[PDB]
DNA sequence: CACCCTTTCATTATTATTATTATTATTTTTTTTTTT
DNA sequence: ATCAAGCCTTCCTTCAGGTGTTGCTCCAGAAAGGGTG
């Protein structure tokens, strides 16, 4: 490795060329679309780009999920490059506690390590807080993961930190401190939704510096629905009138919200039955109640409110209505669907950019979707040739088995797909996912396959989440039983699938011996941009957008090298029968053998 | 100099296709034989490979004008506004032969097949215009290459790699039009219209008397053409955004100089046809050169050194490199 | 040394075949007499036996462009691109011979056949574009083959055996692109429009007169000097089809695939089957495996290092007293 | 000298054509995240 | 606080047989001679 770029060392010799292209097309100013799977180690990849573009003098911001923060940072610890340069990380307000508050439940509850955490500063006790605080040189106090330790079952969102929180508690005082963390280092860690903030506080008018030299964003295919989270105000109407009762014109806007199964979805202003009046009235008399004698935790709730109902005053925004999964309680969203200003101002205060992530590719190195998703200069964009190592799918064990009943939500299917599921649960040797696509499909298999499978079965629902079951599904590997899981959701993206009570040894992981994919995961996503897309491009981005969702869901079975006899099951029978719009389901499925 | 500029047609485009096509009355294009049928002039269609579904990869027609077409366009804006302007303020002046090779490439069919010298080549491959169209007698290769005009459309995603996606059509694209074609003389209604006819009343019920003989003669026929001709003509829609691409191998900064300036007099012009009924007016809304977007709203803003360039050879134009550009080895 | 450089017609092909085929106002090929016909020259066309539909092969059309213009214009690319810039840049200039062997391969030079010293043949032939392209008078082996770009089509499905079956076209191919001269001294009419003239209105109605003769004369002939006014048709291969296009070098040096690689990089700018004026031939290139693995990126070739690395040093090493040598002794 | 240019010869004598055929219309219901 | 909680037939008719120009052009040969630098 003659010419070194920082921290290459510890880089896997298949991505090594990778680097050189990114590091490349980065410091040309290019906008680096870079495609690698998810045990090549990109971490190390993302560490020495960013060093490498630091000892240039570049203030250099990573952004990537906050799970993924931890491992960047200590893939980024001990390089000399970025020791000299200064690593930084950016939090907003609900990365700390509340301390009063919290302080009140510990005593209302009697916890103990909890309140005397509290009592003494809130000093962080975590390993990752404790080293994180050492490498950004400043205590990591009050932070949440810290009191979830202690207790895990705090009621977070009345105890995370707001906006309206006094101006003396330590708290807000620390993250406000910390708001000038971008001076102090070379390479500012944040989230995408930190920088999406940023974005828009830019377009507004601190928080990062107004031009970024070298951004690298790690999971890239989040970032673009970061925006789609930031850029969307919604007003939530059961917090608020039980709020107020600790205004009847509100009444009146959910009757009025009940006459408008597609309840006003993509809609700016096309149907006002009385919603513009009802949503005057609401601003204001939300907006001229006393704040003396308001509590401190309302005057949140009333300030999102206004600023959703001041979201929907505008008429730039388009507006969609939504329910809860606990109950038919009205949701007022007012998202956006065209997100070109607010991407092009992003990629406008970046100098050069790295697209990292496992999913970024259509077919070979086409990104252009992604570069449709987060509206990437076309002049600046650049497709890098992607990686995909033969060992991600070599353990990969495919059948030709399958269920021949196709999945329209039918009882026939149901059973069907749960017998074949029954024999790939009896020939598992270790812990099997079916992965369903739609809630009424998983109710189906769970009513089909409940008493046949009795304990083993995990069904995922609107009460279950795919943490929960991710927790359940551990603790069942752990006690040698083999758990089924019949998951969708989140269960199809981003969930770590592997043994980390095997290290060393990934020949012997178990975790996830039998991956079933009972349905091709078309439709899955319905936000307000990939509806737009799809109204432009046509079945186009629904395919394409399957076929993502699709590599995502088998990217669940390989996470390292060294795995073996990994049983992959598709029981959709469209993968076998001979239509032509299911044809890219296939070419994947053609990478696999026997 | 990859020239891609896109103009937006703010009337409909009519690009005669030639062939004889027909419609019923309901709007069904070549209908079966025996319905009662009118004739059908439909825009310029090419087959275009594009991407229906996924990978089930189809030829499906797509709505162009063609690259000879706007070619020619290209040609006549920069002769009429840049060439003979500064043609004329001068004293030169072109055999209709040498302007016969100016607009139509060649003064006249039948060219010699004897070349031309290599110092010629040169000469004209070095020209402003010539070097552009290298047509003459002796054919010389033109420098200019001038694409079809594409619309941004999902039929043509194959065409335009990407920078397209956005603000780009789908579905159908076009609409038929009819025409009428009325009869002046049926409209005819009283003694103060009919005083500029010679003879009046006379001469014009004459010519209704040849309508109705005519009539029973059509009649005849079924179980002298008259001037009743209702019609079909399909165009396509206007406020569609379309792209075309200039290519110049190896230009001198003077021709690439007058594509530019040509672009500047790109502005009211017309693209297809259809000149009685406005079709063809378009607004430039891009002009990118290597890929560099130099189109604001004023003009071009940009591509100054061909500009000074083509300013150079203007005033350096005159017509003896015409003339010989035009004259016959034969002749 | 086999590369396979799937491509993209950005712009129509038409790669002009012989004969005087003849076609109707409407889309009927070559009629019977004794109808209104038109001149029409379609594009390159052969028949290929494809295995479609059945287990028997059957005689299809296939329209492609033809292997010879292929490797003439992958000659032409290195030679502007690579041997223009690196040659003037030393200085050196080629002869009759020199300039008919690099560019023609001809054997103009000197016709009649050179005996080539086996020393000579060995060292041309590791020379990279001697190598290439051997010809002329001392009739030198190519090391490099070109194949016809083959569409990715039903009919060529044979040719493209394996691996060729996804993003295959079907059906028809080819459309008939119209195109009309007319006569520029029909389309003035200002007064304006003919100052510019020599002899101005006089000489452009005699031009009419002239015309009108033609005509009349035409008209009595049917029951030489022609006008202007041409309406003729060219057949044409659809734009946006993929096709595909096989380079095989027979046992070559390291420099070769670097000077074909350098080729494939710099092919962007120049166009297949000709038609100039239309722009015909326009295309981008999607894909080039390079012994199978794919190589090509959106800006060039990423890989291949040493092959660029020899043909670095061997354009260093670029002269023209090779391509002498080559042609006149 | 090599190269570069201009003009001689022949008299052939019908002329089938690929009759292939050419412009569309398919899904579907998630529940994230950790920002002001 | 409730009933009566719309009835019947209208449901197209001529005119529109489009016609003119375009209906291809070049070249694909090497001698041997004479006037040049």
């Amino acid at each position: 490795p003659a010419d070194a770029l920082p921290g290459e060392g510890a880089v896997r010799e298949v991505l090594r060329p990778l680097l050189k292209q990114a590091a490349e097309k980065t410091a040309a100013g290019k906008i680096v679309f870079a495609e690698a799977a998810t045990g090549t180690g990109k971490g190390r990849m993302i560490a020495s780009l960013a060093a490498a573009a630091a000892i240039k003098g570049d203030t250099v911001v990573v952004s990537a999920p906050l799970a993924v923060t931890w491992q960047l940072v200590n893939d980024m610890k001990d390089i000399p490059e970025v020791r000299r340069v200064g690593l930084t990380l950016s939090l907003g307000r609900p990365n700390f506690i509340s301390p009063q508050r919290t302080l009140e439940w510990a005593i209302d509850n009697e916890r103990a390590d909890l309140a005397a955490w509290i009592e003494g500063g809130g000093k962080p006790l975590s390993l990752r807080s404790m080293e994180t605080s050492k490498v950004i040189s400043h205590e990591l106090c009050w932070l949440l993961e810290d009191a979830l330790l202690l207790a895990e079952d705090l009621p977070a969102d009345s105890l995370l930190l707001t906006s309206e929180d006094p101006a003396d508690c330590p708290a807000q005082q620390l993250y406000v401190a910390m708001r000038s963390n971008y001076t102090e280092a070379g390479i500012i860690l944040c989230s995408h939704f930190m920088l999406a903030a940023h974005t828009r506080m830019m377009q507004m008018r601190l928080s990062l510096p107004h031009f970024i030299d070298t951004l690298i964003v790690d999971e890239a295919h989040l970032l673009e629905q970061a925006f789609a989270s930031v850029y969307t105000h919604t007003l939530r109407l059961r917090p608020l009138m039980r709020t107020i009762e600790g205004l009847d014109a509100l009444k009146e806007l959910f009757t009025q919200m009940q006459v408008a199964t597609n309840t006003s979805l993509n809609v700016p202003l096309s149907d006002v039955p009385e919603l513009i009046p009802a949503l005057k009235d609401t601003v204001k008399t939300l907006g001229a109640l006393p704040t003396k004698g308001m509590s401190r935790d309302a005057r949140s709730v009333i300030r999102i409110a206004t600023r959703a109902a001041n979201d929907a005053l505008s008429g730039h925004s388009r507006l969609r209505i939504e329910v809860t999964p606990v109950h038919s309680y009205p949701m007022l969203l007012s998202g956006r669907s065209n997100l070109q200003r607010a991407l092009l101002g992003l990629w406008n205060a970046t100098g050069g950019a790295t697209l990292v992530s496992a999913t970024l590719f259509t077919t070979g190195d086409n990104g252009s979707l992604t570069r449709w998703k987060l509206e990437v200069p076309t002049e600046r964009a650049a497709f890098l040739p992607p990686v995909h190592p033969a060992w991600t799918t070599a353990p990969v064990l495919l059948h030709k088995e399958f269920c021949a009943h196709e999945p329209d939500d039918s009882p026939e299917w149901a059973t069907e797909c749960a017998q074949t599921i029954q024999g790939v649960a009896s020939t598992a040797q270790g812990g099997t996912l079916v992965l369903c696509t739609s809630y009424q499909n998983t109710e189906l298999l769970a009513g089909r396959l409940g008493a046949a499978l009795g304990d083993r079965l995990i069904v995922q629902s609107k009460t279950s989440s795919a943490a929960t079951c991710l927790a359940q599904f551990k603790a069942k590997h752990k006690a040698g039983i083999r758990p089924v899981w019949l998951g969708l959701g989140a269960a199809w993206t981003g969930i770590d699938l592997s043994d980390h009570s095997l290290p060393d040894n990934p020949e012997l992981d178990r975790l996830l011996s039998d991956l079933v994919i009972t349905r091709i995961p078309v439709g899955q996503n319905r936000s307000l941009t990939h509806e737009r897309r799809t109204a432009i491009g046509g079945f186009r981005i629904i395919s394409q957008e399957a076929a993502w969702h699709f590599r995502q869901g088998l990217g669940r079975l390989v996470r390292r090298p060294g795995v073996t006899h990994k049983n992959l099951w598709v029981l959709d029978a469209r993968i076998y029968g001979g239509a032509a719009w299911v044809a890219p389901f296939r070419q994947i499925l053609d990478r696999y053998k026997k | 100099m990859q020239i891609e500029v896109t103009v937006r047609n703010i009337t409909p485009i009519f690009s005669a296709a030639p062939g004889s096509n027909y419609i019923t009355i309901d709007g069904t294009i070549n209908p079966p034989p025996g319905v009662s049928r009118f004739p059908l002039v439909r825009t310029r269609m090419m087959y275009v490979a594009a991407d229906v579904g996924d990978g089930v990869i189809k030829s499906v027609p797509l709505q162009i004008v063609p690259g000879n077409t706007m070619r020619s366009l290209l040609r006549r804006t920069m002769l009429k506004h840049v060439i003979e302007p500064a043609l004329v303020e001068k004293g030169n002046k072109l055999s209709i032969g040498a302007y016969a090779t100016a607009y139509s490439g060649n003064a006249t069919g039948n060219p010699d097949g004897v070349p031309s010298s290599f110092d010629e080549i040169a000469t004209m491959r070095a020209h402003p215009f010539i070097g552009l169209f290298g047509g003459g007698p002796r054919m010389l290769e033109g420098r200019l290459m001038v694409d079809s005009l594409y619309p941004i459309h999902t039929n043509a995603e194959r065409i335009l790699g990407a920078g397209y996606e956005n603000e780009m059509m789908s579905g159908p694209i076009t609409q038929v039009v009819w025409a009428r074609r009325m009869d002046p003389i049926l409209n005819l209604g009283s003694s103060e219209d009919v005083e500029v006819i010679n003879g009046g009343a006379v001469a014009a019920n004459g010519w209704i008397q040849d309508l109705l003989a005519n009539s029973k003669a059509a009649a005849s026929k079924k179980k002298g053409r008259g001037l009743k001709a209702f019609n079909a003509h399909e165009v396509v829609i206007p406020g569609l955004k379309w792209v075309w691409r200039i290519s110049l191998d190896r230009p001198t900064d003077a021709q690439v100089g007058l594509v530019l300036l040509a672009l500047n007099k790109m502005t009211n012009e017309r693209i297809a046809g259809g000149h009685s009924k406005d079709y063809g007016r378009f607004v430039i809304d891009g002009v990118s050169l290597n890929g560099e977007q130099v189109w604001s709203q004023s003009g071009i803003t940009g591509g100054e050194q061909y500009f000074d360039a083509v300013a150079e050879a203007i005033d350096g134009l005159s017509s003896k490199e015409f003339e010989q550009f035009a004259q016959s080895a034969k002749e």
